[PDB]
RNA sequence: UUUUU
């Protein structure tokens, strides 16, 4: 089997892609855990507007999926 | 500690921005940890959709449920 | 318990509850609970021609999570005692 | 959550899920991500619309706080 | 938990997103770890191995035996 | 709850998706889940006459309940709901 | 009658479930918990516009997404009788 | 995982 929290813990220090239930994404390198991400680019998947941020605390209530 | 900011506004006039393009200006007489509030001598501004119009109403006394509240600031 | 206690004091007085579906309902407050569920008696829906659905309802329960405002006349509200109760509430839970 | 010490007292971006952004010096943050800011500027569609001298933001609306 | 290991299931989330994938692990928060997951868009894209957050699931059903059918009910 | 006052009586539920369903209140709990028996929904419109859909026993999840009204049978008997027109009840938006 | 006693008493019998997204599920309720999470067996799922239909051998529905449930009248009758037997 | 969204 596989353990979810062990999986994200495998991702500390790695690039993580987080996709919310709304059609929004963030892709960056994971700092810690609501998550803190480093050098993340946020992707609006409908309007196509993308913006980058050096470091951010991203609220966990709206995240759907985590992808190493 | 964030709530200490609104603690300092007790019996003073506040601006409240609410979900649904609504705004209130009133005198904060009470609140709790959800930001349920009672505002006295309140004015409500509703913005209707560039906006098509705004509707202002006055309330002598008005309880506002905290889960619609977006932000609270000085006027 | 602060706003629940207050609402208990407005019982038997007239309030208007505006809901998150933009309906407003006027009536005599008869009950309120810890969740701020509220019971109004002899309601009349504010815009009754938009909404005749409640033409046969006199006693009405409104769920606390669907209230936007409850607004009421200042005549049955003491705002200093309310403010003092609040200061004492946030002192207690501190 | 060493992000906080690194960020408290400096300018931050709060993006609410609604899409409105607020930038200002961050006074305070709490477990539910309620914020206090010190001179908040509001941005809608990216345009400045209002400036508030201090702001409490209820954390349920915050999608993220990004560093400056 | 009212609930497939290594069998393929479909899952749908609040907000509408809907994915498929083979269940390779889970825990009691109903976190799922599913691989070769692909979400069907509102056409598909494939996300590789994703951990799904248990708080966002609405529906989990097995894929084997789920099928499109014509109207089975009375007119 | 205040809902104990409505037990075993005709009740009219307004739901968060704007629907109106009537029935005998057979039970409730602290999240406002409800059992209605012999229930039916009313679809009031502006363009077309009122529709009545039979629903039987109806368990409603409290998350979706906005209001529960007590139906006054005399007042409701006085109303000819067939020829009634009105606007759609809006959805609750949180 | 508590709503969860009725739901728990309808385990093993048909049930119709409608979710917030407007889909409905017709099936046998084999089980539920106090959150209102459900597992159903032999289900017909109908999409919101009544447009498209799927048959599911079994299914799990998280309770926080349910709008309402429809239950046979005899289940409610059986439970009322059982509660009226438990008093004496 | 239903009332502080």
């Amino acid at each position: 089997t596989i353990l979810p929290l062990e999986l994200i813990d495998k991702c500390i220090g790695s690039n993580l892609w987080v996709i919310m239930k709304s059609e929004r994404e963030f892709a960056g390198t994971l700092v810690g855990f609501n998550i803190v991400l480093k050098d993340v680019t946020e992707y609006d998947t409908v309007t196509g507007v993308t913006e980058k941020h050096s470091e951010m605390l991203l609220n966990g209530n709206g995240m759907c999926m985590l992808i190493p | 500690e964030p709530l200490d900011l609104v603690r300092l506004s007790l019996d003073e006039i506040v601006y409240v921005k609410l979900r649904g393009d609504r705004e209130l200006n009133g005198r904060l007489h009470a609140y709790d940890e959800h930001l349920n509030m009672v505002l006295g001598d309140a004015e409500e501004i509703v913005t209707i959709f560039k906006a098509l119009k705004t509707i202002r109403k006055h309330y002598e006394m008005l309880f506002v449920r905290g889960d619609s509240v977006i932000l609270i600031a000085p006027p | 318990m602060l706003f629940y206690s207050f609402f208990k004091t407005l019982i038997d007085t007239e309030v208007t509850v505006e809901l998150k579906n933009d309906m407003s309902i006027r009536g005599i407050l008869k009950s309120v609970d810890q969740f701020l569920n509220v019971k109004l008696e002899n309601i009349s829906v504010v815009d009754a021609s938009k909404y005749p659905h409640m033409a046969a309802v006199k006693d009405l329960f409104i769920r606390g999570s669907v209230v936007r405002y409850v607004h009421m006349s200042s005549a049955y509200v003491d705002t200093i005692l309310l403010a003092d109760a609040c200061r004492r509430d946030l002192a207690n839970n501190k | 959550n060493e992000f906080l010490n690194k960020v408290i007292g400096k300018k931050v971006l709060i993006r609410l899920s609604s899409g409105v952004d607020y930038k200002g010096i961050l006074s305070c943050l709490d477990g539910y991500m309620n914020l206090a800011l010190e001179r908040t500027e509001e941005y809608v569609n990216g345009k400045k619309t209002n400036v508030y001298g201090d702001a409490f933001i209820r954390g349920n609306n915050v999608l993220y706080v990004s560093a400056l | 938990s009212i609930l497939y290991q290594d069998q393929r299931i479909q899952a749908t989330f609040t907000g509408g997103r809907q994915i498929t994938g083979i269940l390779k692990g889970f825990d009691q928060l109903m976190n799922l770890v599913l691989d070769d997951v692909e979400e069907q868009l509102r056409a598909i894209r494939k996300l590789g191995l994703v951990v799904v957050r248990g708080t966002t699931l609405v529906l989990i059903a097995p894929m084997d035996g789920s099928e499109e059918i014509p109207n089975p009910f009375v007119q | 709850m205040s809902l104990a006052d409505f037990m075993e009586q005709r009740v009219q539920v307004i739901t968060n998706d704007g629907r109106v369903v009537l029935g005998s209140l057979k039970g409730f709990d602290h999240t406002t889940n409800l059992i209605l028996s012999d229930s039916f929904e009313r679809i009031i419109s502006m363009d077309q006459d009122m529709e009545t859909i039979p629903l039987g026993v109806y368990l409603l999840r409290g998350e979706n309940v906005a209001m529960v009204g007590l139906v006054n049978e005399e007042l409701d008997s006085e109303i000819e709901w067939t020829k009634i027109r009105g606007e759609a009840i809006p959805d609750v938006v949180h | 009658m508590l709503p969860l006693t009725l739901l728990n008493a309808t385990q093993g019998r048909p049930i119709l479930v409608e979710l917030k997204n407007g889909e409905t599920f017709n099936g046998h309720l084999e089980n539920c918990d106090n959150y209102m999470n459900l597992t159903l067996r032999e289900v017909i799922r109908t999409m919101p516009d009544g447009d498209k239909f799927f048959r599911l051998p079994e299914c799990y529905i998280r309770g926080n997404n349910i709008k309402y449930l429809r239950i046979q009248d005899e289940v409610l009758s059986q439970v009322a009788k059982q509660q009226a037997q438990q008093r004496e």
